[PDB]
RNA sequence: GGGCUUAAGUUAUCCGCCGAAGCUGUGGCAACCUGUGUGGUUGGGUAGGGGAGCGUCGUGUCAGUGGUGAAGCUGCCGGGU
């Protein structure tokens, strides 16, 4: 009788998406990358 | 022993490094803090060593 | 599923020009400049409650010196004297009675002569 | 617990008895693990034929719209750049599945969990079959509001010629009808109640039994 | 006749029938409760000394919560995208005195 | 800056006071530690790391609700960190 209501998950099993450059509340802006360099617009190759 | 009585009356802002962590041995965490140690040669040097920083009693 | 910006979007700018609406120009006409201002706004509103302590003491400093002053006694002394009396009677009530009550100012003023040190 | 219990064929009035095999409608109710099924399930059930055009699928916009410099204009290099009007969208929606690959013991758990909840609450009915000789909708619809409620399961299984019972609760519309190979627990969670058919229980159960 | 009384670290001017408006403190509404005097005035009459305000009581009444302004905080620092929301209320208590007994 | 040597200048010394978001008093909030009756410590902050949320749209389910007026828009009176 548990109804399709009733079903959730468990605590923790579904971690909250983090939405990037979305204000200066969060990882705002330079989304996490600094400023200026390659990393601030693409990435480094690992055998660089 | 004479139970020495340390108060804190100038702040930790732009001291040395040294003279920090000297109030933080001593227990001192703000300015007008008293905390009460023994006649220990140990503390003696603390107290000499942040001498600008604190007030020595009995 | 599209989402339109609209709904969502219009309420922290009717917030704002709601705060704003006092100001003169486009302060209180548009929402970017009147944003602009509610910063300075709050920004001014936190300096000020915490000067507001130092303002009216000193405006609570003034009158009591003016007060003693009629009676031939200095602000510092006036102090001074009070707490060797051991009146613990604080810059606030001490000026509304220098405004209201003069006649118990100047009792006041006779206990801080008698306690003062006369040296 | 694996407790085997026994409930009664009815027929509308009584008729004999069927076993519950308690390996199944007997076991824990795994709440996060029939959440996970269900929505796994939805998943799958989701068609998602959605689909936009980008700044190199939208029509024109081949060449650059004017010179680097010395218009006093900011510097575009197609008129379908994604913050023009009638441009391409940078990140919307493209046409994808999805299915997630849940594990077998976990989706067969789920529902040994989700019928074995209700098996517990007795909202599990056994019987001969509904309706006789030709098919209506009213008889079944009796023996059903007899046997209780209006948010109904039924399992028939004979999936070539059970057209009779099939062909008559098909129409309730608080009544789901499923062959008792097809039992899934999103459904079985949306029950109320299952009324099996005998053949619809027997098949279930000799399709999976310990 | 009339008492410059204390409460929670603040002064008042306190009168019989006045309606004071106190720090929050734990007694219940329509309790009692003794403000500490610091000068009583009875008018050219002015006790000042501790040991005859020890034997003056101002006692009054709690009468009810209020609530202070809303007050609205944005802590905010140019060119660096710092900013932080804040409110406050500031729950107080309302009194009345009735009676400054000397 | 006004003005100041009739110091409101320099200097020694004594007695007071002013003075910050420092300290203390009072009220509220929060993080962490600790034996878990207490209490202690802490809470400026860019790049950035971690944690917990608000609002919009779609949607499963249940409970609903709507011409005795939904959505949206726009006043007033309130509420929350
Ligand atoms: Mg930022
Ligand atoms: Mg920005
Ligand atoms: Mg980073
Ligand atoms: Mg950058
Ligand atoms: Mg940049
Ligand atoms: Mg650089
Ligand atoms: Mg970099
Ligand atoms: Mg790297
Ligand atoms: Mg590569
Ligand atoms: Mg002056
Ligand atoms: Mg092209
Ligand atoms: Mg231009
Ligand atoms: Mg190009
Ligand atoms: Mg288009
Ligand atoms: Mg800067
Ligand atoms: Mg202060
Ligand atoms: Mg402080
Ligand atoms: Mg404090
Ligand atoms: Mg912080
Ligand atoms: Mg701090
Ligand atoms: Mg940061
Ligand atoms: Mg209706
Ligand atoms: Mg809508």
């Amino acid at each position: 009788a548990i109804e399709l209501h009733d079903l959730k998950p468990a605590p923790g099993a579904h971690k909250a998406k983090t939405r990037v450059g979305r204000g200066e509340g969060s990882k705002g802006k330079t989304a996490g990358r600094g400023t200026k360099g390659t990393g601030a617009r693409k990435n480094v190759p690992e055998f660089f | 022993m004479s139970k020495l009585k340390i108060t804190q009356i100038k702040s930790g802002i732009a001291t040395k490094p040294n003279h920090r962590e000297t109030l933080r041995s001593l227990g001192l965490k703000r300015i007008g803090d008293t905390v009460i140690k023994e006649d220990r040669p140990e503390f003696r040097g603390m107290v000499r060593t942040v001498r600008h920083l604190v007030t020595m009693e009995e | 599923a599209r989402v339109k910006r609209s709904v969502n979007a219009k309420k922290k700018r009717r917030e704002v020009l709601d705060q704003a609406s006092g100001y003169r120009g486009q302060r209180s006409r548009l929402y970017r400049k009147a944003k602009e201002q509610t910063l300075h706004s709050a920004t001014y509103s936190f300096r000020d409650r915490r000067a507001k302590k130092g303002d009216f003491r000193s405006l609570w400093i003034q009158r009591i010196n003016a007060a003693s002053r009629a009676q031939g006694m200095t602000y510092n002394r006036f102090i001074n004297g009070l707490k060797n009396a051991g009146v613990e009677v604080d810059r606030k009530m001490l000026a509304e009675l220098a405004v209201s009550d003069i006649n118990a100012f100047n009792s006041l003023v006779e206990v801080a002569k008698a306690s003062q040190p006369q040296n | 617990e694996t407790k085997t219990i026994d409930v009664l064929d009815v027929k509308g009035k009584k008729a004999g008895s069927a076993e519950l095999p308690g390996d199944l409608f007997d076991v824990n109710t795994n709440i996060p693990l029939i959440h996970q099924v269900v929505v796994a399930q939805l998943a799958a059930a989701r068609q998602g034929t959605h689909a936009t055009k980008t700044r190199g699928q939208v029509s024109g916009g081949g060449k650059k719209p004017w010179r680097q410099k010395g218009t006093g204009r900011a510097r575009q290099g197609s008129t379908r750049a994604p913050q023009w009007v009638g441009g391409g969208t940078v990140h919307g929606p493209q046409p994808r599945s999805y299915a997630q690959r849940t594990p077998k013991k976990m989706v067969g758990a789920a529902l040994r969990g989700a019928l074995s909840d209700m098996a517990r609450d007795n909202r599990i009915f056994v019987v001969t079959s509904l309706v006789d000789g030709d098919k209506p909708s009213t008889k079944q619809a009796k023996a059903v509001l007899s046997g209780l409620a209006e948010l109904r399961k039924v399992l028939v299984v004979l999936d070539r010629s059970d057209e009779i019972d099939w062909l008559s609760v098909r129409n309730l519309s608080e009544v789901h009808v499923l062959a008792a190979d097809q039992l899934n627990t999103y459904d079985v969670v949306n029950a109320r109640t299952i009324v099996f058919s005998q053949a619809g229980l027997d098949a279930f159960v000799g399709a999976r039994s310990a | 006749m009339y008492a410059i009384v204390r409460s929670g670290g603040r002064q008042h001017k306190v009168a019989v029938g006045d309606v004071v408006e106190i720090d929050k403190v734990a007694d219940e509404a329509g309790s009692s409760i003794e403000l500490t005097p610091l000068l009583v005035v009875d008018g050219e009459s002015v006790t000042s000394d501790k040991d005859a305000l020890g034997k003056v009581k101002v006692t009054a009444e709690v009468l009810g919560e209020t609530k202070g302004p809303k007050i609205r905080i944005l802590k905010y620092k140019n060119k660096t995208g710092y900013k932080k929301r804040q409110g406050h209320r500031q729950k107080y208590t309302q009194v009345k005195v009735t009676g400054i007994e000397g």
